[PDB]
RNA sequence: UCCUAAGGUAGCGAAAUUCCUUGUCGGGUAAGUUCCGACCCGCACGAAAGGCGUAACGAUUUGGGCACUGUCUCAACGAGAGACUCGGUGAAAUCAUAGUACCUGUGAAGAUGCAGGUUACCCGCGACAGGACGGAAAGACCCCGUGGAGCUUUACUGUAGCCUGAUAUUGAAAUUCGGCUUUCUAACCCGCACCACUUAUCGUGGUGGGAGACAGUGUCAGGCGGGCAGUUUGACUGGGGCGGUCGCCUCCUAAAAGGUAACGGAGGCGCUCAAAGGUUCCCUCAGAAUGGUUGGAAAUCAUUCAUAGAGUGUAAAGGCAUAAGGGAGCUUGACUGCGAGACCUACAAGUCGAGCAGGGUCGAAAGACGGACUUAGUGAUCCGGUGGUUCCGCAUG
RNA sequence: UAGGCCCAAGCGACUGUUUAUCAAAAACACAGGUCUCUGCUAAACCGUAAGGUGAUGUAUAGGGGCUGACGCCUGCCCAGU
RNA sequence: GACAAUGGUAGGAGAGCGUUCUAAGGGCGUUGAAGCAUGAUCGUAAGGACAUGUGGAGCGCUUAGAAGUGAGAAUGCCGGUG
RNA sequence: GAGGGUAGCGGAGAAAUUCCAAUCGAACCUGGAGAUAGCUGGUUCUCUCCGAAAUAGCUUUAGGGCUAGCCUCAAGUGAUGAUUAUUGGAGGUAGAGCACUGUUUGGACGAGCGAAUUCAGACAAACUCCGAAUGCCAAUUAAUUUAACUUGGGAGUCAGAACAUGGGUGAUAAGGUCCGUGUUCGAAAGGGAAACAGCCCAGACCACCAGCUAAGGUCCCAAAAU
RNA sequence: UACAAGUAGUCAGAGCCCGUUAAUGGGUGAUGGCGUGCCUUUUGUAGAAUGAACCGGCGAGUUACGAUUUGAUGCAAGGUUAAGCAGUAAAUGUGGAGCCGUAGCGAAAGCGAGUCUGAAUAGGGCGUUUAGUAUUUGGUCGUAGACCCGAAACCAGGUGAU
């Protein structure tokens, strides 16, 4: 409440929308994979485990 | 039993806006006034609305242009 | 019960990644035979949340 | 001689009505703002929210008399009940603590309590009523609250109720330049009659008569609807009303930076221009001590004085003869995508801007050009309309 | 123990009625007058259903508005609602 | 052992006193607890001891924890008495 | 007189807002209910440090609210704060003046001769050929000094008053009213002005039967020169 | 203590009567100097502005769920469980659905230490500054009566013509 003002979020307008199949992935960096052995196999299976 | 006057419109900021022998910018605005009451120099340029603002950087200037006529300048430091 | 967030600011800012909002510009509707050029050129341009407004509204988009 | 649907008749009239006003002139009194009788200059009488009269009636209003009287001049005495003195019994409002004087002054502007003076031995009883802004009731008058309630209407939005069409209940026959109307019984209706339940006519049933596809009833639609209901009806203001004012631009008050009030002193704006814009080259104004085809010295032409006293779309103030004023040629930069850095500023907004890339116009070329000498001509968002398009579009296209 | 009276005006005709507890009056009522609605399952009214009042009445009747005994009278306009 | 600071309303910051209950540890009481009354006592403040009389069965101390934790005003509520 | 009928979105009324169980412009009881109150009143122990505002903008706003401005507590960045001397600049007030726009006194000269000619003398917030004292913006210039700025936590304040001084308004009236600038009160005791928040001197950590001074004073009340 | 003008006290001080938690003692007060109660509300109150006759008792920022900031503590590119199950109504052990962090930018498709705008990394905007997370003491805010007391009124269901 502004005490009779109109209020800022009144004063400016809507932007945008919302997409129903946002898609959203995991991202892991080229800095976490240096860990695992030499040649070894990284699969999402056992990133996650 | 009533007045007929009592209008008025807000006041503008006129006068000048740096000092002289002061450092500045390239875009600094000098003076602001109506008209031409104080004319360009070295290295000034004149807006729209008479405007005087700057072009370098460098010490601003305040010297007299013929009998009764007044500029401003700006000169590189050195 | 938790705070309920206000719906009509969640419709006008977004959180940015150090902490600000970033809002819309007004004057943007209709009426542009009145306004130069230059005017509307540079109002299609984002801004922010002034710090003051920031004190008024802190908690109406805690959960944004 | 103008206007109107017509321009007040009889009667009455300084009145329960006359503001000026104690109108003026006659009665009543030694003296009459009242009273009675007449005059019409009726602010603002008038014929059924009737006009003018009227005998008898009135705990009705009004003026003048007779009688009478302590109403009064002007007070006196007497009787009884309280008061007052003893025995018995024995409350109440009020109350910050109190050993509680006056005068002039001072103070939140009217002092028992402060200053300087004056006066006053301690404690009772019967009386008076000036002051302690004395005591009984969160002042009813006045102004405030985006506080209530009752009432009104051609304030807003609704509604009971009433009126009118479509359709269901609801079927026949004929007239007729997917049909209002005469027409017939079978639905439906009858606080109509006679019978039975039953020596009660509330009700049911049966037989006659009346009416009849109407009426009544359900849904949908249009109109009328202070009868009833919920609510709104701004602020500033030398108290409040009434009057005036509310946004933007320029000047003075404003005290040589900027900023700065009053219901202080003066004006303007809610546009306009397709050339009154850009560019290139040229030019220069009012007023013109005199001459003239001699027209109430100033239209037009001619020569010198000419420190700008002219002009500059439109108010005013700052600017402009290195022109920003006038004319003549070609033009659309009144462009697209932006933008270091600054002014202003509570926020939202507002103002100036070098420079870079893409197109161009004018000029021989430098170079200028992102409207107009500068400052007013304007209004969030939400919702709806019209175009274009990278984008989304509920399992998939 | 038991009416003062008289000469003149305003208002209402009259007896009557009214603010329990500051107003008894010129206010209300009244007899009379006039307009208007209602042909009977009447209009109007309560419930707004049944059922009732009106009325065990039938226009010489019933409901509503305005005037207010009696006497003499009650003029002009229908553009608007 | 030296110089420098310390008036204060609306407000901000810091350190403390007292009251009831709880958990551990260590103590008083019929050879007289709490409460009450009186006094010439101690600390910078809120407060803490001691002696005597009354009283007749419960109550301190130390550290920590938890709160119905502090009264002169509200024409405040109830009781008592002017 | 006795026995009955009409009930609050309602009754009754020969009509007064009249009556319905001693207050009826809409009866009484219980419940929703701790309705709502931007308005009054009240709000309980002790010390230490610091310490305001009564202004601007917008407001169905004016005795309310919001952001900014002044207060306090922390974490940070470093002369970026203040005064003075000096060298520079921007800006037309006081005064003055009549060269522009006005207003206006007394003469002289014939174009119809006191204000668009000449010789003298005056006037102005909205006149200026001229023009201070101050104040303001600067120079990582010099000396003396102690601030300033940024981020975050918590506030209060939006009724102001008198005196001096520059002005408007009123009447060169008001303890009047509205702005600029400084001081005091507000939130400040002590001494002086007989008494007297705003005037003059001066800012109380505590104790003392010590000394020197300020304003103002020294015949007596009454400390100090008859 | 009966010649006296008093918010009743304070400082100075003879006389008279006493003798304590033992020390720069206790009670009374001839006389002199100074001094117009308290609270609330205000630009300003001895105020003739408000409130209290007196004494005692009672009598007003609290709690539960969320958000944010500060102190403490464990672990750390990781941190931590909710319901449930077994247990003394113990607060332990199990339980990894789930939540926050490690990566932003854009309305979105999308791209990614880069992204958006744009014909154009030409310029500009927001990021690459990038330590976090769980529990808890304190301060403030939000939804609940929300620091306490007080209306004129509104609606619902009932009781009344002695």
């Amino acid at each position: 409440f502004e005490g009779g003002q109109l209020p800022l979020f009144r004063r400016l307008p809507k932007r945008g929308f919302t997409n129903i199949n946002r898609k959203e992935y995991a991202i892991v960096n080229l800095d976490q994979l240096n860990k695992f052995e030499d040649g070894t196999e990284v699969t999402p299976a056992l990133l996650v485990e | 039993s009533s007045t007929k006057n009592g209008r008025d419109s807000e006041s503008k900021r006129l006068g000048a806006k740096r000092a002289d022998g002061q450092f500045v910018t390239g875009g600094s605005i000098l003076y602001r006034q109506r008209g031409t009451k104080i004319y360009p120099g070295e290295n000034v340029g004149r807006g729209g609305d008479d405007t005087l603002f700057a072009k370098i950087d460098g010490v601003v200037k305040f010297e007299r242009k013929g009998r009764d006529k007044k500029q401003v300048s700006v000169y590189a430091v050195a | 019960p938790k705070m309920k967030t206000h719906r009509g600011a969640a419709k006008r800012v977004k959180r940015t990644a150090s902490g600000q909002l970033k809002r819309s510009r007004a004057f943007t509707s209709h009426l542009f035979a009145n306004k130069s050029t230059k005017q509307k050129r540079q109002l299609r341009k984002a801004r922010l949340v002034s710090k003051s407004d920031m004190k008024r509204v802190k908690q109406l988009l805690a959960y944004k």
